[PDB]
């Protein structure tokens, strides 16, 4: 939902 | 080395306007979304504004208290994002810092601005010693912390030196010692430290995410003693 990129 | 630097801040006046910059590098800018999050000492941490991608039109969103007044924008092509304040306020006095990536890894140093609902606690302080296993606890006054809030924890050292710890509840930050590790445990999110050290002594704030906005706790100050 946020920003989940590693 | 990532590298975050704001700049902008500076002395204005109540219902003033100023423009913060920040420019990013050693990542790749542009596939990662970007805050801008203030510290004073009246409100600690608070979150004000992010910016998403390209592939999201840059969807914005804003804390409660800067909707209308505040505009975030972004310049992939200068790896730089901005922070356009009007009608400023007393309240809005603090340090600015341009952060990013999974979800609070990296912050700038900061710059400050000086113009002259969710609650998330955190334990107030804790002490150990080195060597020891310390838990900190970070709950929401919505009910339990689960992984749909994302839970992130942050160390600031001296001199409001920010680095992200844990993102996503349960990931380590690239370069983030072992010895930190994240957990939900009786319906809160946890960071513990397996093995305290002295330079561990620091202040710890934990964020929760709320659909669309982040909600920073107050901190806990851990002193390592002997
Ligand atoms: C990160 O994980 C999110 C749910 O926890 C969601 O699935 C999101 O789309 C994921 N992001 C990516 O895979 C990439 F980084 F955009």
């Amino acid at each position: 939902a946020p920003d989940t990129r590693p | 080395q990532v590298q975050l630097q704001e700049s902008g801040g500076g002395l204005v006046q109540p219902g003033g306007s100023m423009k913060l910059s920040c420019v990013a590098s050693g990542f790749t800018f542009s596939n990662y979304w970007m805050n801008w999050v203030r510290q004073s000492p009246e409100k600690g941490l608070e979150w004000v504004a992010e910016i998403r991608l390209k592939s999201n039109n840059y969807a914005t969103h804003y804390a409660e208290s800067v909707k209308g007044r505040f505009t975030i924008s972004r310049d992939d092509s200068k790896s730089s994002v901005y922070l356009q304040m009007n009608n400023l306020r007393a309240e809005d006095t603090g340090i600015y810092y341009c952060t990013g990536v999974g979800q609070f890894a990296y912050w700038g140093q900061g710059t400050t601005v000086t113009v002259s609902d969710i609650v998330v606690t955190q334990e107030s302080a804790l002490t150990t010693s080195p060597g020891e296993t310390v838990t900190l606890t970070c709950r929401s006054s919505t009910g339990a912390v689960t992984t749909s809030n994302y839970a992130n924890w942050v160390q600031e050292k001296p001199d409001h030196l920010f680095t992200g710890l844990i993102g996503g509840t349960n990931n380590r930050a690239p370069g983030v010692p072992a010895r930190f590790s994240g957990s939900l445990i009786g319906d809160k999110a946890a960071l513990t430290i397996t093995g305290a050290q002295t330079e561990d002594e620091a202040i710890y704030f934990c964020a929760l995410w709320y659909s669309n906005h982040w909600v920073f706790g107050g901190g806990t100050k851990l002193t390592v003693l002997g």
